[PDB]
RNA sequence: AUUAAUAA
RNA sequence: UAUUAAU
């Protein structure tokens, strides 16, 4: 019954099945495996080198197990077809899989997604290209080995009696063809030996995510005692859907998943908007339709006002468009793979998705909608081949009196025009010409590059292109007369394409644009992203200012999503407001010269008009502009991305002249013939009968385009603007045509996304269709054009940037995928990674996973992420040390260490990580523990733990963080002129360096920043941490030498720290009964260990929450984008603390602004630290993480209606000790809502007792008086918090 | 500096603490 | 329902009386 | 719903920071979606006088709190009206108020301010101050309505027929005529009514300096509210369904005495932290009724 | 397997979804 | 046994930090069982006069 | 433009440490560019009696401040000169100082002090002070040029 | 390490500091 | 049997503003079986006096 | 040793 | 690539 | 920098 125990022996029976023969017991902290391999060796006997053993040590392990070295055995993995135990079954998916394997002679070069083609003993070009092809797009990343996923997938088979479609997908392949592929498990980024088809990897993670799917969709329908889901009242099996819906896609995984995505989106979306009794969730908030003030009371059933709009001809459209997609995905599936199937399930559903009632209020429901928005993620990230078409000219729509062009133009200018006096009213203007070099910061890679010196300190040359490095070597070279006119629109000047993986999309194209273009954008573009950069405002489209319509900021902001859209549910929860969401098919293609640029520079131009009279380097204000958007710059230029293929015959190809086979300045392909220029390419290129791909290599392949760049420095603002635009002629043409029909409450944009909370006063189907008419009509004219398939205009639903809301409630949807991942994962430091992977999990088990599941995918996790990483340190004689150089002993073998399972549930500080078994949300730390073990109702839980909590290793950090001895001998030529000017004066002379010398600015002064700003920039860079990092396991092999398996708890943390274990100075009791109703939630669909906290716990109706001295610093020096990377909040507390009580508050704004801190946040930190003076106590609060995770930040704690309601406490604490306090409280009281306790109150208890009373002021005095720092005379007596330790506890 | 609890010991002593817990209440 | 949760002090006491 | 600068408590209500009291708890307190609900409430009934009444209510699970009832009981004596020629609250309102300023101004008193009680034992029934002002006019008279709003004070002006023949009233809270279009940055710096001043006068006399000076520099966010509570009143409300001037006359008569011939007046219940807060915020109307322009041929 | 939620907080679940219902 | 509310000794006895007495330093106490016994006993004599 | 010795304000504005006031807070201020060029023009019209004079104005996306008028009220009557043989500013920026400056001299009020209000309602009509001074002097009158410099 | 700075010497300081950006400004 | 027409005992003036009744606690009760054979007892009493 | 007073601190940090 | 939210 | 959410 307990977590701990099953998920041990289930790891333990995993590791048994991934290495056979081995002892992996669940007492002990870790276990220490050989691994031998003969690579080493062979290359070794290059150099004249000889051993003994010859080819016996693999016969004397593989079958007989006994090579042993220094008493430690050596074993080897599990081959693929005693993975399944050897099991077969009669898939009919499996044959459906080896039908759709196409030979090499159906070849298209351009695909988009590869389709299945077959691996043959021979190889020509061809296959070649296939080969290519894979490597780069059949990927799988990751963490952990995908053999190992297949091994706990059958485990958890076994222990559920429970077979997946997946598993029997891969027995059925691997009885027959055996292994598929070879993964490295040190560099799991090394797939090679494809057996059958170059699409294996796919099929298995595609079968593994399913299993896995499943394995989840049970758990969390069994956690709720049911056993169908409900559409409405009929019976439905998910478990049919799921493997309806992935056997379809075995063909083309990937092409077929992304058209099948919408379809599904749109029935849940659409589903219960017309049964005539209809259920919500009441809310209530304020009279504006975005406020964020709201609270939930209880569910009801009202009659559907808007029964009889349903039957109009845009939703019979509608319903017909999505369910012909559908309809052509199932004609393709069965024609390219030989099968009749299709999906009886869905299109039974979708034929009544109007009428059939919705219920929030009911799991079988509830739970049903969530899982037909996660099955999506079986196919894995949408890798994809993205060719270069050029913008075709001849069909962009230009003005005309029967088009709305220019009067689209013309609102785009007027927004533009608006936005800047709007910025000014707030006090944000362009830059000077005084800060055009400082400006440059706020400015990865560029198109320049630099060549540095290092020293190897415990004199070698490397090369760099990062941002920080080349604007620090030279700066001075990007705003120069020469590189400011140069045309990139030709063969010898152009940019270049980047590619970035998304989840479940297809690739994402990255326009990487040169400094000297970024920075005239960023000149006269900087106010605008200030001014949109805060979030809320009034969003009535009566308002006059426009910063509240742009919605930038409004997502985000709070780090929870049910807090930050509060709003859709309450719209979707009223009867009065009729919702018009309507997207944009290539919302950026349609940004022609004709409808948004030309309106965008004269706005532009026009409101540069009062600041005529500067001069930057001698240049004004519109050649800035022409810098930043003129002709070669961003309108033509010439863009180099993938290239063009062709299909020709080999004859054809000698037989062709020598001069057209030459090879030109662009590299191509493995498996394609260079020729020299497109024309000959095309002359030659046929379709029958090809066996060879060619492509040009002059630069005749290159794509002009003339249309908005995703990488420009203004991207989001100005496509909002334009979206704003859009949106003012729609309703203008709506009020024009059909008056009094629809008023508007609501507008928002936040980029080609548009919002409107309407309330529509009709109900006859012919003036709605007349409206919706006339809507598209609207949107038509302006030169873009939006699909009525996927545009939603309904009550009682709301979609906004990927949240559901439906009836009043919330709708989650899962694509948190943690099989794969966009790129190869390198895990310098382990314990932060499985941090952020317990992260991940708290945020999938809040968007409806099971709890239990993801405790055992943390389980299996955190025993094989550190394996594999050592391959130098041999262990003799148990002791760690390096290996010799050659010997025929050591020679060929590694350590493996596989950690306990258990070790998730060990503090951090004890080498463990912070994760508790009673809920996934509460970290566990060391007086946590302690906490733990005194409790009665968790000794069955916690008794595994208690044997093995001593006995952890040290984990793999190589970036350890006092990174030091890495000196450059370059010097930074740049900080001369980016100085601010208090710098600059101190520079000026050396006396007043030699009188700030005597500041406690240390580290920050002005004579020794630039060396510091340096320094931070270098260890930056990736390859120079690899070259520094390079001797680490050393210092790994000293931590284990050095290692004692003891640990401890202490109150005090360091120095003037103070942590959670600070309330273990007190004595803690609960009493006194509290309120027992339950509170309401809009976030249904939880976990039980979840639901109860939320059902005890309220949800938070308060807009703050109680802050530190260290958040709230951090928070001011936020606002220093130049200065953000360099000073933490720490070195401000301690240039602080060095400093009296006695100071003035321009004296901190002028040290401020020497240690080169902008003159603002000076001010703003001189006046936050005088208005605290009193109550300063000089502490630091160090938290564990507690309270900052995405679920926490949803409940009713960490507040002041918290501690008030919950917590009693002494009144002599100071403000750090009560921060300590009320963090301690909200944890326990989290712990308690979990465990099942009764709800009570926390009191801090002090008996009048005078030998307790002596020993707490004594610790009090040792943490406020520390003996280090009145050795160094750093304590002021005359601080009140000082003064006030005389008589507190007498 | 400050005082240094061991587990080991907290763990032999577990019996006590829960003795004088429930004297306590 | 579980008892109080002891300072570190009390248990020292503790501990040390044995 | 807008709330006035920080500076004003910074420099008024936390001007010592050795002081914690009443005021200066409350100055550091946030609202919830239940309070501005009830502060809606109360800007609901303010705007309908005499039809829409306040009363309290205390949840069974929650329990009185001392600072939030003197707060309460200073700030309602501002911000309501309670006899003369309408009522904003019941009685039973009035008298918890009463009890509650009766408190506070007995609070810290030490020897050098001299009190003098009363032969009743009401609240409120003793001299306070070096010049013994009487603290007897602050206690409720439905029939006066002395030491509310309405205290000598012109509330409901006749001036020019009206639209509507049967609805010839102007109401005038605070005594401010809603003829004048208003700047909301500079209005309200030199203006000030009886009841104001009077409040003012017995908060000094008590020994109540910082609160004084906080309500001193409020001033003019009061009188803002309250210029766009009567604009409100007397330009979009007007309407064939506003009560008749006969029927409004009698609403307070009736009330006092208990009758029950025509319709009764409808009440609604608030907490005492949703006075602080309604006191801190002021409404400003940002979107006019959309049916504003059609009502009359729909009444027709 | 079995549930590792106990039963005594899933009853809680259970009682509030009636009251739902 | 119940405890009155915390803000009436917030408000009224230690309302100043910067000085102490005897009620500030009585406030801030709870007792052992031998002084809630004695608690028990005080309400034992008042509930039987003479 | 040069600024005085901080060590006046240190040893008189922010003398203590446990209060707080208009002057205390405003002491922590620097001024922008415009603050800066707004200085530029009143010293122009300081330089050019009569020719030139001042008004107050309010930036549109800007709120009102009172620690600003309470200290504002107070040195605009030491700054400039507003009758006599001529002034340096208009008759509704005297009388909003005039404003300013009876809202300052009532902000701590308390028993010990006496206040004796005038007949009428006008600002700055009143005695204060155990001697009662008569603060009728200090409101603007162009004619005669009393409570400014002139 | 090292003692605090008292009101008049980091005055001194800063006055010198002021000074010299002024004039450099 | 006829319950009372729930209009009579709350008004609603806005969406969100509603006045309260002071018996909601029990006119949210529902009876079980024990308690409706009372009720008929009482009927049975009312519909024969004497 | 002994738990110090804060008026021997400065006495103390003073030299 | 771009902005945020946690961790360090 | 590390992870993740979005564009």
């Amino acid at each position: 019954v307990a977590i701990t125990v099953q998920g041990a022996q289930l790891i333990k029976r995993v590791v048994e099945r991934f290495y056979p023969g081995i002892a992996f017991n669940i007492n002990e902290g870790a276990c220490y495996i050989y691994k031998f391999s003969d690579h080493i060796r062979r290359i070794r006997m290059k150099h004249g080198t000889k051993y003994r053993r010859q080819a016996e040590e693999i016969i004397r392990n593989i079958s007989l197990r006994k090579e042993r070295l220094y008493g430690i055995p050596v074993l080897d993995e599990v081959e693929w077809k005693y993975v399944f135990d050897g099991q077969t079954f009669q898939s009919y998916a499996f044959e459906v899989y080896v039908n759709s394997i196409l030979p090499w002679s159906e070849l298209d070069p351009e695909e988009e997604f590869l389709r299945n083609y077959r691996v043959s003993r021979e190889m020509t070009e061809v296959e070649k290209f296939i080969e290519f092809r894979a490597k780069n797009e059949m990927q799988i990343y990751g963490d952990i080995p995908i053999k190992v996923w297949c091994c706990f997938i059958n485990e958890l088979s076994a222990e559920l009696k429970h077979v997946p479609l997946g598993m029997q997908v891969m027995a059925d392949f691997v009885n027959r063809f055996d292994s598929p592929f070879h993964q490295g498990n040190r560099d799991l980024s090394n797939l090679e030996d494809f057996q059958v088809a170059y699409t294996t990897p796919l099929l298995f993670e595609m079968c593994c995510m399913e299993s896995i799917l499943e394995f989840n969709i049970k758990m969390r329908m069994r956690e709720e005692e049911i056993s169908a889901l409900e559409f409405g009242d009929m019976k439905v099996d998910p478990v049919g859907l799921l493997r309806e819906f992935f056997i379809l896609c075995l063909p083309h995984p990937k092409k077929i998943n992304n058209v099948l995505r919408a379809p599904y989106s749109w029935f849940v979306k659409m589903w219960g908007v017309g049964a005539d009794p209809i259920v919500v969730l009441q809310s209530t908030a304020g009279d504006d339709r975005n406020s964020k003030d709201v609270f939930y009371d209880k569910f009801r059933t009202e009659p559907n006002r808007y029964k009889a709009l349903f039957r109009s001809s845009f939703y019979n459209e509608s319903r017909r468009m999505n369910e012909e997609k559908i309809l052509e995905a199932v004609k393709y599936s069965q024609k390219l793979g030989s099968h009749d199937r299709r999906l009886p399930l869905f299109e039974k559903m979708l034929k009544t998705v109007y009428t059939t009632p919705f219920y929030p209020h009911k799991s079988s429901n509830m739970i049903l909608a969530s899982f037909l928005l996660s099955i999506q993620t079986i196919t894995g990230y949408g890798r994809a081949w993205v060719k270069n078409v050029s913008t075709e000219f001849d069909k962009q729509l230009k003005p005309n009196p029967s088009n709305l062009v220019q009067d689209v133009s013309d609102l785009t200018r007027e927004f533009f025009k608006q936005a800047y006096v709007e910025a000014k009213e707030r006090r944000e203007e362009i830059v000077k010409p005084e800060d055009l070099y400082t400006s440059m910061l706020r400015l990865t890679s560029s198109g320049f590059s630099t060549e540095i010196y290092v020293k190897k300190r415990f004199l070698i040359k490397i090369n760099s292109r990062i941002k920080a490095l080349v604007i620090f070597t030279k700066g001075h070279t990007v705003f120069t007369d020469e590189e400011l006119h140069k045309k990139y629109n030709s063969v010898e000047l152009y940019q270049t394409k980047g590619s970035r993986d998304v989840p479940i999309k297809a690739t994402r194209t990255i326009y990487s644009i040169n400094l000297s273009v970024l920075v005239p954008q960023l000149i006269v573009t900087l106010p605008l992203n200030e001014y949109f950069s805060r979030v809320g405002g009034i969003t009535s489209p009566d308002y006059k200012k426009i910063g509240g319509k742009v919605i930038v900021g409004d997502l985000e902001a709070t780090g929870s999503r049910v807090m930050d859209a509060a709003d859709c549910f309450r719209n979707s929860a009223d009867r009065d407001i009729f919702t018009i969401a309507i997207d944009y098919s290539e919302y950026d293609t349609h940004l022609t010269r004709h409808n948004f640029r030309t309106g965008m520079l004269q706005g532009i131009r026009e409101a540069m008009a009062p600041y005529r009279d500067l001069r930057y380097e001698g240049y004004t204000l519109e050649q800035i502009i022409d810098f930043g958007y003129g002709e070669g710059r961003v309108a033509n230029t010439l863009w180099n991305g993938k290239r063009r293929l062709f299909k020709t015959t080999f004859d054809a190809y000698i037989r062709l002249d020598e001069s057209e086979r030459d090879k030109g300045s662009f590299k191509v392909p493995k498996g394609v013939l260079p020729v020299s220029s497109v024309d000959v390419a095309n002359r030659i290129a046929v379709d029958k009968g090809f066996d060879t791909l060619i492509a040009a290599t002059d630069g005749s392949d290159l794509a002009l385009i003339d249309t908005h760049l995703s990488g420009e420095n203004s991207t989001l603002i100005a496509n909002s603007m334009h979206n704003m635009a859009i949106g003012t002629l729609m309703q203008r043409e709506v009020g024009r045509e059909q008056p009094g029909v629809l008023t508007f409450l609501s507008e928002q944009y936040v980029g080609d996304d548009t919002l409107f909370y309407t309330k529509l006063h009709t109900t006859d189907t012919k003036v709605f269709d007349k409206v919706a008419a006339s809507i598209f009509d609207t949107v038509a004219k302006c030169g873009h054009e939006a699909s009525p398939s996927k545009t939603m205009m309904t009550p009682y639903s709301v979609e906004k940037t990927q949240t559901h809301a439906k009836q009043g409630c919330y709708v989650p949807q899962d694509r948190m995928m943690i099989i794969s991942s966009e790129r190869r994962k390198d895990i310098e430091d382990v314990q932060g990674y499985v941090r952020s992977q317990v992260q991940t999990m708290i945020t999938k088990v809040s968007r409806g996973f099971c709890h239990d599941l993801a405790q055992l995918i943390l389980m299996l996790k955190t025993t094989f992420i550190g394996a594999w990483k050592m391959k130098r340190t041999i262990k003799e004689d148990a002791m760690y040390r390096d290996r010799k150089f050659d010997s025929n002993d050591e020679d060929g073998f590694t350590l493996i260490q596989i950690r306990n399972p258990l070790a998730l549930y060990v503090p951090i500080g004890w080498n463990g990580y912070g994760a508790h078994p009673a809920a996934l949300n509460i970290v566990m730390t060391e007086e946590m523990y302690v906490d733990s073990i005194m409790i009665s109702k968790l000794d069955e839980i916690m008794a595994p733990i208690r044997r093995i909590v001593h006995d952890i290793p040290p984990c793999w950090n190589e970036t350890q963080g006092d990174k030091r001895g890495l000196i450059s001998a370059t010097k930074m030529s740049f900080f001369s002129k980016m100085a601010r000017p208090a710098v600059q004066a101190a520079l000026s002379d050396p006396q007043i360096i030699n009188l700030v010398e005597e500041l406690p600015l240390g580290e920050f002064s002005p004579g020794r920043i630039s060396r510091t700003m340096m320094h931070s920039a270098l260890l930056k860079e990736s390859s120079a941490r690899t070259l520094l990092s390079s001797g680490y396991e050393l210092e790994y092999q000293k931590a284990l030498n050095s290692w004692i398996t003891q640990v401890s708890m202490r109150l005090g943390e360091e120095s003037g720290v103070i942590s959670t274990s600070y309330a273990k100075l007190f004595d803690v009791y609960f009493e006194g009964e509290l309120d027992g109703a339950p509170h309401m939630f809009p976030d249904q669909n939880l976990s039980p260990q979840f639901y109860i906290q939320k059902m005890m716990i309220g949800p938070r109706v308060s807009s703050r929450v109680r802050n530190s001295y260290v958040d709230r610093i951090d928070v001011i020096l936020r606002k220093d984008v130049v200065m953000r990377g360099f000073i933490t909040a720490n070195t401000i507390l301690n240039v602080i603390e060095k400093l009296g009580t006695n100071h003035s508050v321009g004296d901190l704004v002028t040290v401020f602004t020497l240690m080169n801190i902008e003159t603002r946040v000076a001010e703003e930190l001189a006046e936050y630290m005088t208005s605290e003076k009193i109550r300063f106590d000089a502490l630091k609060l160090l938290k564990k993480g507690i309270a900052g995770d995405e679920f926490t930040m949803s409940l009713n704690v960490a507040t002041q209606d918290f501690i008030d309601t919950y917590l009693a406490y002494p009144y002599q604490l100071t403000k750090t000790e009560v921060d300590a306090i009320s963090l301690y409280c909200t944890q326990m009281i989290m712990l308690r809502a979990a465990l099942g306790l009764p709800k009570k109150k926390m009191k801090i208890v002090v008996t009048d007792d005078a030998k307790k009373r002596y020993k707490i002021r004594l610790q009090r005095f040792r943490t406020h008086v520390p003996k280090i720092k009145v050795l160094k005379k750093l304590i002021d007596p005359n601080r009140m918090t000082v003064r006030n330790l005389e008589n507190q506890f007498v | 500096s400050g005082p240094l609890l061991s587990v080991f010991a907290l763990q032999e002593i577990m019996q006590k603490v829960r003795q004088v817990q429930a004297d306590y209440m | 329902d579980s008892g109080p949760l002891l300072s570190v002090f009390a248990l020292q006491e503790i501990m040390q009386k044995v | 719903y807008i709330a006035p600068n920080p500076r004003i408590s910074s420099i008024t209500l936390t001007q010592r920071i050795t002081t914690t009291g009443p005021f200066a708890i409350l100055t550091g307190s946030t609202p919830t979606a239940q309070q501005l609900n009830d502060v809606r409430k109360i800007y609901l009934a303010l705007m309908f006088p005499g039809q829409i009444i306040l009363d309290l209510k205390i949840d069974p699970g929650e329990r009185m709190d001392p600072a939030v009832r003197m707060v309460a009981g200073v700030v309602g004596h501002l911000l309501f009206t309670a006899g003369g020629r309408f009522t904003n609250l019941t009685q039973n309102m009035a008298r918890q108020l009463d009890i509650a300023l009766n408190d506070y101004l007995l609070y810290m008193y030490n020897t050098r301010v001299q009190v003098n009680y009363g032969p009743t034992g009401e609240p409120l029934d003793f001299q306070i101050g070096r010049n013994q002002y009487d603290c007897n006019v602050f206690r409720a008279d439905f029939a006066t309505g002395t030491g509310y709003n309405g205290w000598a004070t012109i509330d409901v002006e006749y001036r020019e027929p009206a639209p509507y023949v049967h609805a010839q009233r102007y109401i005038r809270y605070c005594g401010i005529d809603s003829r004048e279009l208003i700047n909301p940055t500079t209005y309200g710096i030199g203006m000030t009514y009886h009841c104001y001043n009077e409040m003012l006068r017995m908060l000094v006399a008590a020994g109540k300096d910082s609160e004084a000076a906080y309500f001193r520099s409020m001033l003019p966010f009061h009188m803002v509210r309250f210029a766009r509570i009567n604009q409100i009143i007397n330009e979009d409300l007007h309407s064939v369904f506003s009560l008749p001037d006969d029927m409004f006359n009698a609403l307070l008569p009736d009330l006092i005495a208990g009758a029950h011939q025509n319709a009764d007046p409808v009440v609604l219940d608030v907490s005492w932290i949703s006075l602080w807060f309604a006191f801190n915020r002021s409404f400003e109307p940002t979107h006019r009724n959309e049916m504003l322009e059609v009502a009359p041929l729909i009444e027709s």
